[PDB]
């Protein structure tokens, strides 16, 4: 990871603005309306056949919380990405079986959420920041595979 | 292939866009160049500044082709083929590319058009812009 | 898009496969799964390991199903309409996947058929594989 | 991913059977007649309008050899390749305007080429290796960029 000094403060301050259940799950839902086969790993979850099922499914709500929840303690530790999600990463490899694929695609819907929700505020320079945790959180979730 | 749902979303969406066609497609060029780096590796005569004329210049052209795919969403193939042309023959920029702008177009979409970037015209947007990079490069070998 | 020229370069490799098929599509999938890990995500019900009764299985069908495209080339949509509805509705495997699929078929290709391995041929596997790939993700979304 | 030490001992045995000067020049042909685009970077090098014209041609085969030439020498920085192609990575970036895809294509045909010329000796086993090769090498030559 590469970040200056001035990028990372970028980072903190706009997600110290950012609800973090609010948009873990506004996220997560994007990303399988967005791109729907993804919704492969979530049959138990219900009802996934149209765009207002899958953003207003509570057992989607509730899970983008822990997702971005995970993500969210993940930015106290930008020089230590690979250990943060150490665990989360064996954890989606041996038993989940998550395409790691998945994460960049969360990683795009995310950003696409963020510049969304704060407008204007989310200028280039703030994307490029952003680009580059998001990768490298994407980047520490498939470090563990094998 | 678009549904006429996607269509609807998206004429929906960019005709809303307008007059800030250009503007908003500088902003993508700027916010891709910035976000990855890479790509200015095919603007090596460009001043990649802030503004620069030239970026401006080339950011209303794009948004120009896309607002005229827009125009004939169910005739693309046939209205972008000079433009395919182009990119197959002479810029012949790498594919991997027209995902990067793709994204940013959506993001620099989602900051202007907070009531209309909905999940549903989020989504359509998604298949359009790949439905017009897939165009792009039909072409090329 | 597939050139006459490229029609004919495959049903020439490919229809030198004959028994081979089971044999070298298993190989195929084997490489892919010691090269790219991650797509063994796919595959949690599978024996993984050397010489694995399903990998053989699922080798042969891979490879027919091949061999059913090239002998319908001219209209590969409609030859794989079953496989593409499966892989969008069912299997919901990432597109990104299929690019290694392809690549680990082009190498065992290679170490299996030696002479007609020219470029123009390699070439021409390569947009085969590639028009498969789209059409089997051609329904996704 | 990085080697294990029989994956290492692996990749220079082959190697060590490699014709450096034909394969660089059968790969980077064999890179332009399958993703013609890339020729982009190589007008003046004169008829490259067919497979034999390209893979024929004498400022191809040169090129393809001084590529593979630096890609050999690296085989034995391979704890470090990040350094030893920092200083090609910072200038196929700053004045070559190459985009590092390229060196990822290039890979694939390189694998593809190996595969031809060894047969049912370049293993599954092995194979795996030399993409992590490959894939190690292109990473390098892109860091740099800016
Ligand atoms: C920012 C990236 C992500 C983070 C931080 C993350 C985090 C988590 C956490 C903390 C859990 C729960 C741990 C447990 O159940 O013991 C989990 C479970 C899971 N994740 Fe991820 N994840 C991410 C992205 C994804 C993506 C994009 C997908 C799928 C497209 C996915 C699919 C799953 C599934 C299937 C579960 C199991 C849910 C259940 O049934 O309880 N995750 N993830
Ligand atoms: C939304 C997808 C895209 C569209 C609609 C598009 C459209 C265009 C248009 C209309 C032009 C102007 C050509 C003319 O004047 O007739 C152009 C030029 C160009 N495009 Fe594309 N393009 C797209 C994606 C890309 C990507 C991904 C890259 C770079 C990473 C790229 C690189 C170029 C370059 C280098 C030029 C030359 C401009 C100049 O020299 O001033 N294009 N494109
Ligand atoms: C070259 C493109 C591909 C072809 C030609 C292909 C072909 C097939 C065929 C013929 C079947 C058999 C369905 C039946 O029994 O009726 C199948 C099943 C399947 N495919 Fe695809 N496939 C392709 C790429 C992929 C990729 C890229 C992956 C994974 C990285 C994948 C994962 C699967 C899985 C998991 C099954 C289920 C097998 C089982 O349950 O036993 N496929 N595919
Ligand atoms: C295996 C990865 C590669 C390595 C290690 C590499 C290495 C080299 C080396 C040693 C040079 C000489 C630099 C100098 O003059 O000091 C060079 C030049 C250059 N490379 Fe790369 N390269 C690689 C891949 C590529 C690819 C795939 C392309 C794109 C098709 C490319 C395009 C160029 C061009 C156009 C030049 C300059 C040509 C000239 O001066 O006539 N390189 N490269
Ligand atoms: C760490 C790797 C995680 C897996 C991503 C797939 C790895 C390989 C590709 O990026 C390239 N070797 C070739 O892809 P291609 O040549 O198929 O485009």
């Amino acid at each position: 990871v590469h970040l200056t000094p001035e990028e990372k403060s970028a980072v903190t301050a706009l997600w110290g603005k950012v609800n973090v259940d609010e948009v873990g799950g506004e996220a997560l839902g994007r990303l399988l309306v967005v791109y729907p086969w993804t919704q492969r790993f979530f049959e138990s979850f219900g009802d996934l056949s149209t765009p207002d099922a899958v953003m207003g499914n509570p057992k989607v709500k509730a899970h983008g919380k822990k997702v971005l929840g995970a993500f969210s303690d993940g930015l106290a530790h930008l020089d230590n990405l690979k250990g943060t999600f150490a665990t989360l990463s064996e954890l989606h490899c041996d038993k989940l079986h998550v395409d790691p694929e998945n994460f960049r695609l969360l990683g795009n819907v995310l950003v696409c959420v963020l510049a969304h929700h704060f407008g204007k505020e989310f200028t280039p320079p703030v994307q490029a920041a952003y680009q580059k945790v998001v990768a490298g959180v994407a980047n520490a979730l498939a470090h563990k595979y094998h | 292939v678009l549904s006429p749902a996607d269509k609807t979303n998206v004429k929906a969406a960019w005709g809303k866009v307008g007059a800030h066609a250009g503007e908003y497609g500088a902003e993508a060029l700027e916010r891709m160049f910035l976000s990855f780096p890479t790509t200015k590796t095919y603007f090596p005569h460009f001043d990649l500044s802030h503004g620069s004329a030239q970026v401006k210049g080339h950011g209303k052209k794009v948004a120009d082709a896309l607002t005229n795919a827009v125009a004939h969403v169910d005739d693309m193939p046939n209205a972008l083929s000079a433009l395919s042309d182009l990119h197959a023959h002479k810029l012949r920029v790498d594919p991997v590319n027209f995902k990067l702008l793709s994204h940013c177009l959506l993001v620099t979409l989602a900051a202007h058009l907070p009531a209309e970037f909905t999940p549903a015209v989020h989504a359509s947007l998604d298949k359009f812009l790949a439905s017009v990079s897939t165009v792009l490069t039909s072409k090329y070998r």
